[PDB]
């Protein structure tokens, strides 16, 4: 079989080609120990990933080695990496094709870096980089739309028309679920619920996770948490103590709509994927209005569908129909439309050989993989 | 006290002495409690039957929350036809009681919790239909706002339990929300109460009780009880909400959520009393403080020797 890996900025998908979801899904993490050590003896190690990272996660300062969809620290992905095949996937990677995944707009050495460590440390036959996004299309069994991907680190839009890319319209955005953590951590604050460390850090992913949800009308919402008892919920902390939250549910996915809460100066989701498609051909707009693509964790918000379909019907001409494809599979569809790719029947030549890379470099890489 | 009983403490002294006696006399007792609400306990045919009826004004509104039901489940056998002028009533006989001093005790204990087991059926019935709306929003999580706002409306219950207090309650499927529609018609007592209803809410925002239901307050009304008959946005009442969590009623903690808060607004009531005593207590210990000031005005001058009872003493 091939694998499909989708290196995600805060959570691992990992599985053979072929298979209808992915085998192992966990944190995109390494964590070293920050207090001193003193049962020798008793199996302490030196550092820990994934879920034994966020399992032990207390005594432990965590990193992401991704950050806005960049590998900022190649030692620790190669540990995510090793992790994954030996220690999750149980495979060697020596005997297995591996489809790798990655954001559009990245820098062009991380493409290298990535299918070097695969050739000259996993010792792969073979190797592809996919773009993210256009993976999510071939999930929902489509050939045409435009795609939001938001995931941990990035959000992107891709069009794609009867199967080529528009890639002048492509646009990316530093904003998704990291950026609206960090939001949270610090709205919770004026609450009093401080959270400081890398560990709360992901007990407030979790608050996210479990309490947030986006606004119809954010106004709307604000003038109901006036009088609160409806939006106010509970939510119980590792230690047992307790936190109640109401509007700081939904002003943190809001930050996707109004970017400047995080003072960042740039468009929302709604107006990015608007701005996207008047980017491409005035023929093709129909279509790409009809079949909004919505992927990627950050896209799991309740209420984030309806809220894309009413922003973009108030920006878009009212004379074509718009709708919005948010599969519950959603998660994964990036996974999903690897496990398609790397399985269907014409894709078998379009692999970066180990030949075809021994005889060029890493550099090989630009021209087959987009 | 810093802390109010929950139960009845002449109805629990006067069954745990009967239920005890040897040569049990007769009674004839009127006895008041909080809320307006009062009792007769009788021996009305023989000193070996007493005879135990509860007065109430919203009576009947509790009827349509399911109380005959729950006060069959409680009273059982000894519940009796209501005494005239009375809206519930219970027999005890004397010669009938239970085997044991633990069950007399719990029965003694059991009549004397008789005004908050009378006015515990609405809890019991958000209580119970919030477990049904949890089943529910677990089996489909995208249906259950439909139903929470169909159960905000369908499933409110309001009591008129006396005429400057209204609760308003519904379950929603992760909560029981009460509402005190409350005031105070005594002038000091508003006073003294707008600091008591303020720092209540204040005190919910500190660390250290968060655990506790959220509590919410204002003086118009929480936006789902707006249209609720007799809930009036200009008429000196403020409002405070409690949103209990699946944690506040969870089995081992049902009954004693129950009791405490109904017994909200008379802590406070008889706390902003209290209070005054207190108050009295700091201002009299500056009264003498201020002796002081004037006792340096007072010019040194040696007192006559006296004994004890004040007479005259001819030594040293
Ligand atoms: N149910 C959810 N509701 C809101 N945010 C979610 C939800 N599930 C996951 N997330 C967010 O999505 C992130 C992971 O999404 P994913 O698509 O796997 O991102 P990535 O591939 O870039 O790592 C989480 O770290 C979190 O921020
Ligand atoms: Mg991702």
């Amino acid at each position: 079989t091939a694998l499909v890996c989708d290196n995600g900025s805060g959570l691992v998908k990992a599985g053979f080609a072929g298979d209808d979801a992915p085998r192992a899904v966990f944190p995109s993490i390494v964590g070293r120990p920050r207090h001193q050590g003193v049962m020798v003896g008793m199996g302490q190690k030196d550092s820990y990933v994934g879920d034994e990272a966020q399992s032990k996660r207390g005594i432990l300062t965590l990193k992401y080695p991704i950050e806005h969809g960049i590998i900022t620290n190649w030692d620790d992905m190669e540990k995510i990496w090793h992790h994954t095949f030996y220690n999750e996937l149980r495979v060697a990677p020596e005997e297995h094709p591996t489809l790798l995944t990655e954001a559009p707009l990245n820098p062009k050495a991380n493409r290298e870096k990535m299918t070097q460590i695969m050739f000259e440390t996993f010792n792969v036959p073979a190797m592809y980089v996919a773009i993210q996004a256009v993976l999510s299309l071939y999930a929902s069994g489509r050939t045409t739309g435009i795609v939001l991907d938001s995931g941990d680190g990035v959000t992107h839009n891709v069009p794609i028309y009867e199967g080529y890319a528009l890639p002048h319209a492509i646009m990316r955005l530093d904003l998704a679920g990291r950026d609206l953590t960090d939001y949270l951590m610090k709205i919770l604050t004026e609450r009093g619920y401080s959270f400081v460390t890398t560990a709360e850090r992901e007990i407030v992913r979790d608050i996210k996770e479990k309490l947030c949800y986006v606004a119809l009308d954010f106004e709307n919402e604000m003038a109901t948490a006036a009088s609160s008892s409806s939006l106010e919920k509970s939510y119980e902390l590792p230690d047992g103590q307790v936190i109640t939250i109401g509007n700081e549910r939904f002003r943190c996915p809001e930050t996707l709509f109004q970017p400047s809460f995080i003072g960042m100066e740039s468009a929302g989701i709604h107006e990015t994927t608007y701005n996207s498609i008047m980017k491409c051909d005035i023929d093709i707009r129909k279509d790409l209005y009809a079949n909004n693509v919505m992927s990627g964790g950050t896209t799991m918000y309740p209420g984030i569908a309806d809220r894309m379909q009413k922003e973009i019907t108030a920006l878009a001409p009212s004379t074509m129909k718009i709708k919005i494809i948010a599969p519950p599979e959603r998660k994964y569809s990036v996974w999903i439309g690897g496990s398609i790719l790397a399985s269907l029947s014409t894709f078998q030549q379009m692999w970066i050989t180990k030949q075809e890379y021994d005889e060029a470099g890493p550099s090989i890489v630009h021209r087959k993989c987009f | 006290m810093l802390s109010l009983d929950y139960n009845n403490i002449f109805i629990y002294e006067l069954l745990t002495e009967r239920f005890s006696s040897e040569n049990p006399s007769s009674i004839d007792q009127v006895v008041t409690d909080f809320d307006g609400v009062t009792f007769h306990i009788s021996t009305p045919e023989e000193k070996t039957k007493i005879l135990i009826s509860l007065s109430m004004k919203c009576y009947p509104e509790l009827v349509n929350y399911g109380t005959l039901d729950l006060l069959k489940q409680i009273y059982g056998a000894y519940v009796h036809e209501p005494e005239m002028g009375y809206n519930f009533s219970i027999l005890i006989d004397l010669q009938q009681l239970p085997a044991t001093d633990e069950e007399k005790e719990q029965l003694a204990m059991s009549i004397s919790m008789l005004k908050r087991n009378v006015l515990a059926a609405p809890f019991h019935r958000a209580f119970t239909k919030q477990a049904e709306l949890a089943d529910l929003a677990r089996k489909d999580p995208e249906n259950a706002p439909m139903l929470d706002k169909q159960a905000t409306s369908q499933e409110l219950m309001a009591i008129h339990y006396r005429d400057e207090e209204t609760i308003v309650l519904w379950p929603e499927h992760d909560r029981v929300t009460v509402v005190f529609s409350t005031k105070f018609r005594e002038e000091t007592d508003r006073i003294f109460g707008k600091v008591f209803l303020q720092e209540f809410v204040d005190a919910r925002r500190r660390p250290a009780i968060q655990t506790a239901p959220q509590v919410l307050f204002s003086y118009d009304p929480p936006l789902e009880i707006r249209d609720i008959q007799g809930i009036q946005k200009g008429d000196d009442f403020g409002f405070v909400t409690f949103v209990l969590f699946e944690r506040h009623f969870t089995p081992q903690n049902r009954e004693d959520c129950i009791s405490h808060i109904q017994v909200f607004r008379n802590t406070l009531h008889f706390h902003i009393k209290a209070s005054k005593a207190y108050m009295h207590q700091r201002m009299r210990k500056r009264v003498a403080d201020f002796q002081k000031v004037l006792n340096r005005a007072k010019p040194d001058v040696e007192l006559e020797r006296k004994t004890a009872t004040g007479r005259s003493f001819v030594r040293a």
